[PDB]
């Protein structure tokens, strides 16, 4: 009967593949065929900020916009502070195998990961004059690759074991699971009403799943290689991926497709960070070869090229009001472009 | 005294 | 008043920093590979 | 030994099977609404005013 | 009680070394392959008495082929392109205690010969040996266990001192 199942299975794609190519009618280019140019944007360094020793593998910005939290392979979490470059903590951390950070959105936490497999959320808020642990995560079985905080109480988190969870901080216990994926998850999203969330793996596959009832619903493909970053687009109904293929798209949810590839015959590498900024016009997305681009989204042409580090840039990401763009790198130091 | 054993 | 508050505040982090990153660089790195049942365990030991 | 895991994969794509599908047409239409509406609050795409600019030195 | 990188530390003649077990993790070894550049030496360990054990329970692999593609596909990483391998050839006994009884041309078709230790310990060196390409930049060192004495230790101590001495000469230009 396992054949039988195949053969259903592939009528079943088949239909899939039918009724999405009946929705293509247009296109997104020609809706954009007679909208003006933006033309070439040139940003500046403001600030620069110094203090780590080590490469940089994460960061992620605040919620009021001016503190933002970096981590590197030295056991260091260093929280800055962008008006003014004064640090305000330094964390030390047990395991020098840090791979992502994350920020509370109500400001009195912080988390990281690594090789070591277990999340760890630190109070940033004053306990007595000190940080410390609060709770260690564990139960996955590969590396922890992102983390997100859906709330003071609720973590989202992704590892390498091909599965995705939510956590509980009060106990310690996840109380659900996402399976479905073939491939080691990289990167991890969530939507602005915190209700669902989008994540990629190794396998070219990228699934919307819900924090309620916990199963996936939809699955877009079309990369041909292994994706690292995501993010979604302000009004929460579109999502742009990073490949390794040199290329980055952009899929809407409500109409389930593929619109724009924003790649150029110059550029092979791949990306490493995705972002968005605000209204959706210009998209940033971070390269190996040193350079970090800005994208139309509309038109798919570039707008302006950054470049200020001497090393392979790993992260990046916007403001919450679109004011600055944060840039960091394989070396120690982080940059503001406005 | 560190030497690979002779091929 | 804030701002050599905020002043002081960092230059204490950045010396430690500092010195921790000299202790460590005084250090040897070594990555053991190997697959089970290679006798990983009797160097270990 | 692979039966389940292939009856699990068939009722997944079922699932997925049923979904409701505006045209692209829509879609395109919206996003671009979306961009124009919030076009001019945007600080980086209209070049910032120095005043304003927290990050002028 | 956690599982993943297993640090151990010791000190031996005044230098501090640092050992993380990496065998744990069970999964794509790129993604995490690339966070581990920038070590000195890179400690690897074989057991000669896998010649004529099927370890792998595969027949078409056999524990000997399957070490030797690890070791190629560990040597000439991008990373790991100046970083110097220590060879560590395990159980030497029961290896010498079944080579009369069934001898090493099992593993490979070409003969061995003798069919005693030194010659054939000498044939499955030079064969893992003769993988590497990047002669001009990295070296390997081999050592056969020695249980009872300290050999082991001091082995390890005075590789990591040459591999320093040699990096210290090039980055001078003198070498």
């Amino acid at each position: 009967e396992l054949d039988q199942l195949r053969q259903e299975a592939e009528q079943l794609k088949n239909q899939i593949r039918d009724a999405r190519k009946a929705c293509a009618d247009a296109t997104l280019s020609q809706i954009t065929n007679n909208i003006d140019p933006v033309g070439r944007i040139q940003m500046r360094t403001r600030r620069t900020l110094r203090g780590h020793l080590a490469k940089i593998y994460a960061m992620h910005w605040g919620t009021d916009s001016r503190l933002l939290v970096s981590a590197s392979q030295d056991g260091k979490l260093i929280i800055w502070d962008s008006y003014t470059t004064n640090k305000v903590h330094a964390i030390p951390l047990r395991s020098s195998w840090v791979m992502t950070c994350a920020y509370a959105p109500s400001g009195n936490y912080v988390a990281c990961g690594g090789l070591d497999n277990i999340c760890s959320i630190y109070n940033l808020k004053t306990r007595e004059g000190n940080v410390r642990v609060s709770r260690e995560l564990a139960g996955h079985t590969g590396y922890l690759s992102c983390c997100r905080f859906l709330d003071d109480n609720q973590i989202v988190t992704s590892s390498g074991d091909t599965t995705c969870a939510l956590w509980d901080i009060e106990t310690g216990q996840q109380t659900t699971t996402f399976t479905g994926h073939t491939g080691d998850v990289m990167s991890l999203s969530l939507a602005p009403d915190t209700r669902l969330f989008v994540s990629g793996a190794c396998d070219a596959s990228a699934k919307l799943w819900d924090v309620r009832e916990g199963m996936c619903r939809q699955t877009f493909t079309g990369h041909e290689s292994d994706i690292n970053a995501i993010c979604f687009f302000p009004n929460g109904n579109a999502f742009a991926t990073g490949s390794d293929d040199a290329t980055c798209r952009l899929f809407d949810l409500r109409a389930d497709q593929e619109l724009m590839t924003y790649s150029h015959d110059n550029i092979i590498c791949g990306i490493t960070s995705v972002s968005f900024s605000k209204s959706g016009r210009l998209l940033l997305a971070g390269y190996d070869d040193f350079n970090c681009n800005v994208w139309d989204a509309l038109k798919a042409d570039r707008a302006g090229v950054l470049a200020g580090h001497d090393n392979r840039v790993s992260c990046l990401g916007v403001t919450d009001d679109g004011m600055a763009v944060a840039t960091g790198s394989w070396d120690s130091f982080l940059k503001i472009w406005n | 005294f560190k030497v690979a054993a002779r091929a | 008043a804030e701002d050599k508050a905020a002043v002081e505040r960092s230059k204490m982090i950045d010396r430690n920093l500092r010195e921790d990153g000299e202790k460590a660089a005084k250090e040897v790195k070594l990555l053991l590979l190997g697959a089970g049942e290679s006798g990983k365990n009797t160097i270990v030991k | 030994a692979s039966i389940a895991q292939a009856r699990k994969l068939v009722e997944q794509l079922k699932m997925e099977a049923n979904i409701d599908r505006i045209k692209v047409s829509k879609a395109a239409a919206d996003l671009m609404a979306y961009c124009e509406a919030h076009a001019k609050e945007d600080p980086l795409l209209t070049p910032v005013p120095a005043s304003e600019n927290p990050f002028r030195e | 009680k956690t599982t993943g990188i297993v640090e151990t530390h010791f000190t031996f003649k005044d230098l501090y070394f640092k050992m993380f077990d990496v065998g744990a993790q069970r999964s794509e070894r790129k993604k995490w392959i690339h966070c581990f550049e920038g070590v000195t030496a890179i400690i690897f360990c074989v057991a000669l008495s896998d010649y004529d054990l099927v370890l792998a329970e595969d027949e078409e692999m056999n524990r000997m082929h399957a070490s030797m593609k690890l070791f190629d596909s560990i040597c000439n990483n991008k990373w790991f392109t100046e970083t110097s391998i220590i060879l560590f050839l395990n159980k030497k006994d029961l290896f010498e205690e079944k080579i009369k009884r069934s001898p090493l041309t099992i593993c490979y078709p070409e003969y061995t010969g003798s069919n005693t230790y030194e010659e054939a310990a000498a044939y499955i060196q030079c064969q893992f040996e003769d993988l590497n390409r990047r002669k001009d930049t990295k070296e390997i060192y081999t050592h056969f266990t020695c249980s009872t004495d300290t050999k082991n230790v001091q082995f390890v101590f005075d590789a990591v001192t040459d591999v320093i001495i040699k990096n210290n000469l090039k980055e001078c230009g003198l070498y």
